[PDB]
């Protein structure tokens, strides 16, 4: 949720550091889907603080 | 960051297993006693006896070549002058590191 | 074509219309918003510019009903916020559009048989302030400030997602009580069947069965997609029988970097004092003031001037900078 | 018929739809807000009531379309800010309409080709709740106010409008690059040509002409017409060959003082105590409170009450004045 | 205007208490209307606050 | 901007005096308007203040 949430070496880059607490959740009474539980990009949150 | 999100592996009358992968922020888990429903009804045979594998991992958005914050670290700065100087009645423009 | 292999599939919506969850066809994904202009990237449940038959027609749409795909008409479709939603391009699952001020976003169309279906999803749309102020209409001419948007270039460049083959649809309609035996009608589907009952019960049909002495509640049918793409959702599961075995087809409106047309506040009323400065603020819009002192500390200070305003700022030796808005930084120095 | 010499023309758009400027037949030059009652005066660039062969028709509309005015339908034209606006008025260039708060505000029309043209400006509406109630509909018998609207008088009174010539109106489509040549269609028109390359390179031309070895963009042409009138436009260019001649003439629909009738806020729960008073106020809309010392310190207290809301005020042996919106002041006395 | 302007037994019962301070109006110039000031009611503000 | 930015002695009055700071702008890029800085209606402004 912070500035560095994910970080890279270059922009075009291929290994990433990722630090996000994403955990998956159980699916909804006969509904196929993926919910999870994840804190928001922190660039997006430091494009606005 | 973008979050890839597969489609998850519905095992009808039987059990999924997770593997275990080297992914940044790789998350994986299998939910017993499914039961889903699609458009022409139920997708399972068994009532209770199907299992969902959940998996997941975090990936660099398309974005980010675009898009992008830099982490610099400073050292040392080197200075430079442009500089107006009127020589013999006439204005002589210099540009010159400091 | 590329829309020849790939097809449409289904998903669930939590507001079809009046408040009421069902599983639309017009079923929202993701609402990208990335772009300083204002334009968002939307992701629906059907396909557009596509035909059943997989080929390219940009006056038809292809949405999935009741296990199979059908066509629908490009005109029928419409975006809105709170009000409605200039369409600025449409390729398959993603849609362009530039939205006003809303709270709830929604996606809807007209099919074959007259009927429309919308889904409704809450979203806080309110396009960031590029610049300095916040205004509502865009001007034809003002300050030429850099933004992104997602253009609509339809060409095959640049952005690419994974494709793959979909999983089976249950459908009850699809077996049927011939006096007592159960009659499974494919009706030119691949169909994939389980009965409790003797015999047969098990199988990947193409033609129609029948399953002697048994009941319509102790079988069960679905059908199935292999000869058709499918793209790799994490809300439909994997191909069993299957490992990481995956296409990829490249996606219409790409993001690029544009310049955003913004205006510049108007000259407030100044008038000087001993030490200090005096400025009648009168915005238009919400416009933003800024200041600084030209010396060793310059205890920068931000607010957002929205109704009539007096301000009072002291002005130092060194120097004080004043920012309103778009403007360009007025200096101010003391005197005697 | 002062619409002798008068006519219709065109001019330049901010937002033509979707954020796009050009030059639309429906553009917006003036929005008077002077009516207190809410009434907008919008000046179009359009005429309506009126047809090509310069005849009075309430049904159809006078729009500019490619050098020729063309015929459209009444009932195509519409106006909104936010929502749909009430259309209470059409003559000439002008449009009478009560619109609900917005932003921005939308003018537009369908023409003969089944084409929509609109014409969008930022413009900030908020009328002046006339009263202290925010009602919907308006009351056949209620509270006499003093307020403001726009007649429905014709005649030529009161205000005017500065009307110049349309010298010759100027038009690019007349021009075409013929190889490495210009050509001056004519189209049975009198065309007035300028040309920075050699030869011929002025004139008054009735038939095709066509200048050898020059580009389009070195020339210049136009239909002349110095027969017609024309209102004082921004949005239209000065006649080239004149300083400041001009006309005038006389506008309908003026600003006249008129009378509101408004409602009034409904009494609310008293219950009286020791020296004090206690009210339950309950209002609908924003209902303003005030109240006052009947003695030598009257201490005056305001605030604007939005919901259901309990009030203590002390009540001295002078009295206690207190005003509940547009109601009647409610007058106080305690002993013993 | 406050919890219990209207008291009664049961949902079903026949008998009520009230006291809302009801008070009729004078009707507006040649209007058919029954105009009154009353004190809203104290469960559905009490609903809210 | 203030309560008398424009002074007349009748309402029918000839003559008139006026101070509203009023300035020109340069006009946009291939457009024909005349862009102006103004401090807005010292009247319409005390009418509501």
């Amino acid at each position: 949720g912070q500035f560095g949430d994910i970080q890279s070496r270059t922009p075009e880059s291929k290994d990433v550091y990722a630090n996000t607490q994403l955990v998956l959740q159980r699916p909804a009474a006969g509904t196929v889907h993926v919910p999870y539980s994840q804190a928001p990009s922190g660039f997006k949150y430091w494009l606005k603080e | 960051y973008k979050t890839v999100i597969p489609s998850p592996y519905v095992k009808c009358c039987g059990t999924a297993e997770c593997k275990d992968k080297n992914l940044p922020d790789y998350s994986c888990k299998v939910f017993t006693g499914v039961y889903p429903f699609m458009w022409g009804g139920a997708y399972c045979f068994c009532d209770a006896e199907n299992t969902q594998l959940s998996e997941a991992h975090v990936e660099k958005s398309e974005s980010c070549k675009t898009e992008f914050a830099s982490a610099y670290r400073a050292h040392t700065a080197s200075a430079s002058a442009k500089l107006r100087v009127l020589y013999q009645g006439n204005n002589i423009t210099v540009t010159a590191y400091a | 074509n590329v829309y020849k292999a790939t097809r449409p599939y289904l998903a669930h919506c939590p507001d079809c219309g009046e408040g009421h969850s069902c599983h639309s066809p017009v079923a929202l994904e993701r609402i990208r918003n990335e772009a300083t202009d204002g334009t968002l990237k939307i992701q629906v449940s059907l396909q557009i510019g596509i035909k059943t038959d997989d080929s390219h027609d940009w006056t038809k749409l292809r949405y999935m009903d009741n296990h199979m795909p059908a066509d629908a008409e490009r005109a029928g479709l419409f975006v809105r916020t709170s009000a409605p939603c200039t369409i600025t391009g449409t390729m398959g699952h993603f849609i362009l559009a530039r939205c006003p001020k809303g709270e709830t976003l929604t996606v809807g169309f007209t099919d074959s048989r007259k009927i429309s279906h919308s889904c409704t999803h809450p979203f806080h749309h309110d396009p960031p302030v590029i610049g300095r102020e916040k205004f509502h209409s865009r001007p034809q001419h003002g300050k030429e400030l850099p933004c992104s948007t997602y253009v609509q270039s339809t060409a095959a460049t640049t952005e690419e997602i994974e494709v793959h083959m979909p999983p089976d649809t249950p459908d009850r309609t699809l077996m049927s009580q011939q006096s007592g035996n159960v009659k499974i009608t494919v009706n030119g589907q691949t169909v994939r069947y389980k009965c409790n009952c003797g015999g047969s019960n098990e199988g990947l049909t193409t033609t129609d069965k029948v399953i002697n002495n048994c009941k319509v509640d102790q079988c069960h049918a679905a059908v199935t997609n292999h000869k058709k793409w499918q793209y790799n959702s994490p809300l439909v599961p994997r191909n069993a029988e299957l490992g990481d075995r995956k296409g990829k087809i490249h996606i219409p409106f790409p993001l690029a970097n544009v310049t955003c047309r913004v205006p510049k506040a108007r000259n407030p009323t100044v008038t000087y004092g001993k030490n200090q400065v005096i400025m009648l603020l009168y915005p238009d819009h919400p416009t933003l003031l800024s200041y600084r002192n030209m010396g060793e500390e310059p205890n920068y200070q931000e607010e957002w001037v929205m109704h009539k305003k007096e301000v009072v700022l002291t002005v130092p030796t060194e120097g004080l900078e004043v920012t309103w808005g778009n403007n360009e930084p007025y200096k101010y120095w003391p005197q005697m």
